[PDB]
């Protein structure tokens, strides 16, 4: 009935062949006529659940459910551009000899990622270039490309005639500041990959210079980034409208992604049931069969979101996310603490 | 200025932070947003077989050859799309970043190169 | 200095007031107009940015009746900040039982 | 009361000229108590009508029944006994446009009331006795029940 | 000249697989499937591994050394 | 010299100043019969109009179009808060224009919805297309604003637009 | 004019009444600056609308003095006398500053209007 079309509206994004309807979230004060929109702090702690899919290192897979799309876009972007790391902010440069260019040079260090846990560190002040024990780290890496004295003579591979022709993470070494050499256990502070390729060398080339390490924020620079990516997706509800059975149900599980559809042969004949319908990748490419567009509907859960966080290693991927959360809590306070001051 | 390799030349109008950019499923967002409107007066179709071209040779791991009189048809390119989980004609469903809501449109996303120009 | 308050006339009525809020962004923003729109009392809530160059947001809340505006807002930041505390226990919870059933 | 029209309509033709729009209906209908033709703008996702329905529609130009015209702002929140408690759909909408059927020569009574909601346009044409009322530049409310 | 430390869209640490994707491909393994191994499943990734041309190693044959 | 002295050109006296490409995509999509909006989204794309002077004006939602099964508005009444932002602004902009696509019969029922009517700054049928929001011709809402209510009043509608247009169609796709 | 200053509680008189009303109001000192010929298209026009009127009036009954019992049907053609007295106002006013001003440097505007 219409009660049906508006329950539709407001709870299923429902994709379509030329376009997706229901896109804007509608829950709100006196927008319907018989339902109650009012913020209830009690309705939303009952209904919201956070289920762990996945975690391995690097990677969390976790659902929110109940929670609507601007708050979690908030955790998306927090995590992207305001949850701090410390990088290579400037590199002191003696004896540069290599083909790599120095400005080229400092780039590619300040991309690098550092296992360091930020939250130990402080925020350098503005200036305040010399740095402390609490606001900064120091790397030195010292390379220099020297011909193998013991070597083929054919020696058409560059790593059996030369010795450190590469520049590798590993070679980064730790300069401990003060007492943070007690604080940080060795092997503690390290660059997280170990492999990153920063230049190339040939023998009599050399490349010497000293990494300053600075706590930052995303949205100065995407060297201080977190995470590789943040992003969160709607879960698919994709609803067989009228029974599929035959051949068609073989075909409507080739239409859809490979494990959502599984065709069960009731009484011997091919009948098709929904499985596993999180893993759809919403190619749409049923529209393109004309019999099975009719008897499919394409549709997502609005309040359900799946939310997956691949982190750079620089810290865990749960620690990530709930430094992300305690971050807008800090936000929202800070404005609470301006307005006791006016008033 | 950067130019496209089809003859529409831009310059950079502005420079938006990754979280403002809209976001497709696979958490790709896009380096570079163009504009649709230059299509329609510039007639550039090749620009747009070019998305599509790029989009199926990364993930098949080919090169496509989009050679003059020749070159990949719209119709093979598509189907090696549908192995790898993309829609054929390439258009996606994206998400905004300022909104954090789903755009009503599909949104063509592709690897198109783009050379900068001496000026 | 973050917050400066402009009421709409030299009047100053209290029930429209336009906040600026300083380094802030749409994530602040976009998260607060839900929760201040989910109050009764507020018949229109908007952010708009300035410029993309300048880091601040004008938030302005027009209210139904005689509220002063800063009521509502307040109430809304509160209300984020509660529906924060609450995702964080439930997302550690979460997490710590998944890590056990692995073990 | 406040009404300034009311009959019984039967739909008569759901899009003459083809499915221009996804969410509006161009509904042509025709009522059975006079003799009224009603052109009708409606969103079919929100209620959906069918080439047989049968829907009774009222034109009020205040949506309390006790006949006071205050109308500062209309607050959806706000619950007290009203008039669109009794009907399923409600529009509201200025009439904006008044003309005199252009097709006798001589000793003619109908006219058409043209209102807009929003875009969502309303003609509505009968004898002048029935259209009373209906001045140009007034806000009315469009009221509508489906029939068994 | 250089394989980037970091793919420029995702953001994704790709100079570690540069020298692992080069072994693949010196083995059996074809482009597709070599990719696949390093693990660069999204294409913003996949194409900085399939796009990069290695000037590093024809312009230093032309270094001093 | 000034632009807002010279939005007409002299050879012909049609306007030169006014919407192009996206700006005028946006505006036909805001302003087609399929475009309903809730109340949150409505205050949104109205709030990016109060910036610079429109920041002391406050903003008259106009009541919305459709309010019983559900509560909505239309993309015509979020176009005319461009015309008269707020109540205590004097203009009461009026046209009465065939839209390009007009079916040639029923001056405002066309099938097509391309006849323009605006009363009292508020529009009443169609879609603005080039014919009414862009330049070359004297039909525009930018050229009646200009001749009967001034050049201030013209430029402020057409930066109103400006803002309006964009973020529609940026978060419409 | 009719939209902008729509004019209820007023007599809504008209034919007869409104070349009157005009001719009145075109000889009132001010008008004797315009140029004849645009006082004669005023006219012509103001004398089309009192056509138009009465052609209306006849098709639905013509008002016995604007006593007729469905009042809608005054709606049909409604001119009022302060709309009439706002016309004119307008048309002379739209007139006079469309007039070239004195030093417009015609040469030079004309010169690049050919070029463009």
């Amino acid at each position: 009935a219409a009660s049906q079309a508006v329950e539709e509206m407001r709870s299923r994004v429902v994709l379509g062949e030329f376009g997706v309807r229901n896109v804007h979230t509608t829950d709100f004060p006196g927008n319907y006529s018989g339902y109650d929109d009012a913020w209830d702090q009690d309705r939303f702690e009952k209904n919201f659940r956070v289920d762990v899919v996945h975690m391995d290192e690097n990677s969390l897979e976790f659902d929110m459910v109940g929670i609507d799309a601007a708050i979690a876009n908030a955790f998306r972007r927090i995590l992207l551009a305001e949850v701090p790391t410390m990088a290579v902010e400037k590199v002191l440069v003696y004896n540069n000899t290599s083909i790599v260019q120095d400005e080229i040079l400092a780039h590619r260090l300040g991309l690098i990622p550092i296992h360091a846990d930020p939250r130990l560190f402080e925020y350098r002040n503005q200036g305040d270039e010399e740095g402390t024990e609490i606001d900064t780290l120091q790397f030195r890496l010292q390379v220099r490309c020297t011909r193998n004295p013991h070597a083929a003579k054919d020696s058409s591979d560059p790593n059996e005639l030369y010795v450190n022709h590469k520049v590798y993470t590993r070679h980064m070494t730790w300069i401990p500041l003060g007492n943070q050499a007690d604080l940080f256990p060795e092997g503690t502070i390290r660059p997280v990959h170990d492999d990153i390729l920063i230049a190339q060398l040939r023998p009599g080339q050399e490349i010497d210079l000293l990494m300053h390490c600075v706590k930052g924020i995303g949205k100065d620079h995407a060297k201080f980034s977190p995470v590789a990516t943040a992003s969160y997706r709607l879960l698919p509800d994709i609803t067989l409208l009228e029974p599929v059975e035959g051949e068609a149900a073989e075909e409507l599980s080739r239409c859809f992604s490979p494990g959502v559809i599984e065709v069960q042969e009731v009484q011997g004949k091919k009948v098709a049931r929904v499985a596993n319908p999180r893993l759809d990748t919403f190619s749409r490419e049923i529209f393109r069969n004309e019999k099975l567009k009719k008897v499919v509907r394409l549709a997502r859960v609005r309040d359900h979101y799946i939310f997956s966080v691949e982190s750079t290693g620089v810290l865990p991927p749960d620690v990530l996310v709930s430094e992300a959360i305690k971050v807008l809590m800090g936000k929202c306070r800070r404005f609470l603490d301006e307005l006791d001051a006016v008033q | 200025k950067f130019s496209s390799r089809h003859g529409q030349k831009g310059v950079c109008g502005l420079i938006v932070p990754q979280e403002d950019m809209p976001f497709c499923d696979s958490g790709i967002c896009p380096d570079i947003i163009m504009n649709p409107h230059g299509f329609p007066s510039r007639m550039t179709v090749g620009k747009l077989i070019e998305l599509l071209a790029g989009k199926a040779g990364v993930l098949d791991g080919r090169f496509h050859y989009g050679t003059a009189f020749g070159g990949s048809k719209v119709k093979d390119v598509c189907e090696d799309l549908v192995r790898h989980g993309y829609n054929y004609l390439g258009k996606d469903y994206v998400t905004s970043g300022i909104t954090g809501e789903p755009l009503e449109a599909y949104i063509y996303f592709g690897p198109v190169y783009y050379q900068k120009l001496k000026h | 200095k973050t917050a400066l308050e402009m009421v709409q006339a030299a009047g100053t009525d209290r029930h429209c007031v336009t906040f600026v809020l300083h380094e802030e962004d749409h994530t602040l923003g976009n998260s607060l107009r839900y929760m201040i729109m989910k109050n009764p009392e507020v018949e229109f809530c908007g952010y708009t940015t300035t410029h993309p160059s300048e880091s601040k947001i004008n938030l302005r809340i027009q209210t139904r009746g005689t509220l002063p505006a800063v009521e509502p807002f307040q109430r809304g930041l509160n209300e984020l900040m509660n529906v924060c505390q609450h995702v964080l226990d439930k997302f550690e919870a979460s997490i710590k039982d998944y890590k056990d059933q692995k073990a | 009361a406040g009404i300034l029209f009311e009959d019984i309509f039967d739909v008569k033709d759901i899009d003459p000229e083809g499915k221009k729009f996804d969410r509006v209906s161009r509904l042509h209908c025709e009522s059975e108590s006079f003799k009224m033709d009603l052109i009708l703008d409606v969103n079919i996702q929100i209620y959906p009508v069918d080439l047989g329905d049968k829907f009774r529609l009222v034109i009020a130009s205040t949506l309390y029944e006790d006949g006071t015209l205050d109308d500062g702002e209309y607050n959806p929140t706000d619950d007290r006994p009203s008039r669109a408690d009794q009907f399923e759909y409600v529009m509201y909408g200025k009439v904006y446009r008044i003309e005199g059927d252009e097709t006798s020569t001589e000793a003619a009574t109908r006219l058409s009331a043209y209102v807009s909601y929003g875009g969502l346009l309303m003609r509505l044409q009968g004898d002048a006795n029935n259209l009373h009322g209906f001045e140009v530049d007034s806000r009315v409310y469009l009221l509508m029940k489906k029939l068994a | 000249m250089i394989i980037p430390v970091r793919c420029f869209t995702c953001g994704k640490i790709v100079g570690n697989k540069w020298e692992a994707y080069l072994g693949l491909l010196q083995a059996e393994y074809t482009e597709g499937d070599a990719l696949d191994a390093l693990g660069l499943k999204r294409y913003c990734c996949r194409r900085m591994l399939l796009a990069h041309v290695d000037l590093i190693e024809k312009l230093l044959n032309y270094a001093p050394l | 010299m000034g632009t807002k002295a010279n939005l007409v050109t002299p050879r012909n006296g049609e306007p030169l100043i006014a919407a192009i490409q996206d700006f005028l995509t946006g505006a036909y999509l805001l302003t087609l019969k399929d475009t309903f909006f809730d109340r949150a989204k409505a205050c949104q794309i109205i709030a990016s109009i109060l910036v610079g002077k429109d920041e002391k004006i406050k903003v008259r939602l106009p009541p919305p179009t459709i309010l019983k099964p559900v509560t909505l508005w239309t993309g015509k009444q979020i176009f005319s808060v461009i015309l008269r932002p707020s109540d205590d602004n004097p203009v009461r902009a009026n046209l009465r224009t065939k839209g390009k696509q007009y079916c040639g019969k029923g001056e405002d029922l066309c099938a097509n919805d391309s006849y323009v009517t605006i009363q009292n700054s508020e529009l009443m049928s169609g879609s603005m297309d080039k014919g009414t929001l862009g330049s070359g011709s004297k039909n525009n809402i930018f050229y009646i604003l200009l001749r009967d209510w001034g050049q201030n009043e013209a430029a402020d509608a057409m930066s109103r637009l400006a803002r309006l247009a964009p973020v529609y169609l940026s978060n419409r796709g | 004019i009719k939209a902008v200053f729509p004019c209820p509680s007023e007599p809504a008189l008209s034919k007869n009444e409104l070349i009157l009303t005009t001719e009145s109001i075109m000889k009132k000192s001010e008008f004797l600056c315009c140029q004849d010929s645009f006082l004669q298209e005023i006219k012509k026009f103001i004398k089309g609308v009192s056509e138009k009127i009465k052609k209306t009036r006849d098709k639905y009954g013509i008002n016995d003095n604007g006593t007729t019992e469905p009042r809608v049907l005054y709606q049909l053609d409604r001119i009022t006398p302060t709309q009439v007295e706002k016309f004119l106002e307008t048309c002379r006013d739209k007139y006079m500053r469309a007039q070239m001003e004195p030093g417009s440097a015609v040469g030079a505007l004309c010169a690049q209007s050919i070029g463009e």
